[PDB]
């Protein structure tokens, strides 16, 4: 599939990289996506000023891959979505299982 | 103390945004019931408001 289109897509980034990069925005909000090696199951970089322990912290929601028909991608047990650009975008707004709703992508 | 369920806490103000999701109160506490999801941590508010609640926002109170 060919994220390279989207922003959250960022494969020339690592682990490393992806939690200082959102560092630097020091937004609540801040939501990226990291490409994976597996054939289909990226990871979503989900950055929130937030916690006592560890802040900033990095919430890394690795799509949970589910290898059925359809019934693929999903993070919140609620819905399932067939693809990485309905779970980024249907948490954009509305609502749903996410520590701190979407509302706010990174780029490199 | 913390023998099988610990406690957490809203750290801000945050808001519930739908019914699924827990209000709390910058201050407020409650238990744990799934600490095994890395989302939201199902809390169970004193009032009996169980909902799902901020992962982030929350930490176990721990001893």
């Amino acid at each position: 599939n060919n994220l390279e289109t989207y922003e959250w897509y960022n494969k020339s980034i690592s682990r490393d990289k992806a939690e200082k990069l959102l560092l630097d925005t020091g937004k609540e909000g801040a939501f990226m996506v990291r490409d994976s090696r597996t054939p289909g199951t990226y990871t979503v970089s989900v950055f929130t000023k937030a916690i006592i322990s560890e802040n900033p912290c990095i919430k890394h929601y690795h799509i949970k891959e589910t290898n059925d028909s359809p019934k693929r991608y999903y993070v919140a047990e609620k819905y399932v979505f067939d693809s990485i650009p309905l779970l980024i975008q249907y948490h954009q707004y509305n609502g749903g299982g996410l520590v701190t709703r979407l509302r706010y992508p990174v780029c490199g | 103390g913390s023998p099988e369920e610990t406690l957490v806490i809203a750290l801000y103000d945050y808001q519930t945004n739908d019914p699924q999701e827990l209000a709390l109160r910058c201050d407020e506490e409650y238990y744990l019931l799934d600490s095994s999801e890395i989302h939201w941590w199902r809390v169970q508010d004193k009032n009996g408001h169980e909902g799902y609640a901020p992962s982030s926002y929350l930490v176990e109170k721990s001893p």
